């Protein structure tokens, strides 16, 4: 039987979750982000020199 | 994908329906009419005892 209702007897919360997630795992991929890409037809290929 | 480019292997819709030349032989072959329905096809003797 409270008489003040101070931030503890307030039933029916919402939990005010956030709208994001922190994936702190390392995703740094400089080699891949620097090297280009090219669409190849078949699995095997070759290059002259 | 610089070589093989024939419709990305969409074949087996026509010119490749060879199954027809096998159906022809199956029709013009002397195979029996083996079945399991006891040759009646309407036994229905108290809910298909089979």
């Amino acid at each position: 039987n409270p008489t003040l209702f101070v931030s503890y007897d307030q039933n029916g919360k919402k939990l005010s979750f956030a709208n994001w997630i922190s994936v702190l795992s390392p995703q740094d991929t400089p080699f891949v982000s620097m090297t280009g890409k090219e669409s190849i037809n078949q699995t095997i290929f070759s290059w002259q020199t | 994908n610089y070589g093989r480019g024939r419709e990305l292997m969409y074949q087996l819709e026509k010119k490749g329906k060879e199954i027809k030349r096998d159906l022809e032989k199956i029709l013009l072959s002397g195979q029996a009419r083996t079945d399991v329905l006891a040759d009646q096809y309407l036994t229905n003797s108290a809910a298909d005892p089979a």
